[PDB]
């Protein structure tokens, strides 16, 4: 059964605590999805992004 | 910093260099008068109004 199961799929990852985290989102249609670049690294190294 | 690379190439060293600037120096010169008389008077001791 599936929730009877659910626990065995997350092997550990609902137990590890959450911390908040620095993206900005936007909600299309139903969806909230992060939205982001990260040129600033690549940027920083003289790579190619 | 630098970024690890996985491709057949050699691995990328690390970069520190060495960046020397210059101090450059401004002069700044004012000319100003004084009239003889200007000057002479400061050792003359006033006492009339």
């Amino acid at each position: 059964s599936t929730k009877s199961d659910l626990p065995a799929v997350a092997a550990g990852v609902e137990d590890q605590p959450r911390v908040p985290i620095s993206a900005a989102v936007i909600k299309l249609g139903n969806h909230a999805v992060a939205v982001e670049s990260l040129q600033k690294m690549y940027n920083d190294t003289q790579s190619p992004y | 910093p630098t970024i690890a690379h996985g491709d057949g190439r050699r691995p990328s060293k690390q970069r520190t260099f060495i960046v020397v600037k210059n101090c450059h120096k401004h002069h700044i010169s004012t000319e100003m008068e004084l009239s003889m008389l200007d000057l002479e008077i400061l050792h003359s001791i006033p006492e009339t109004p």
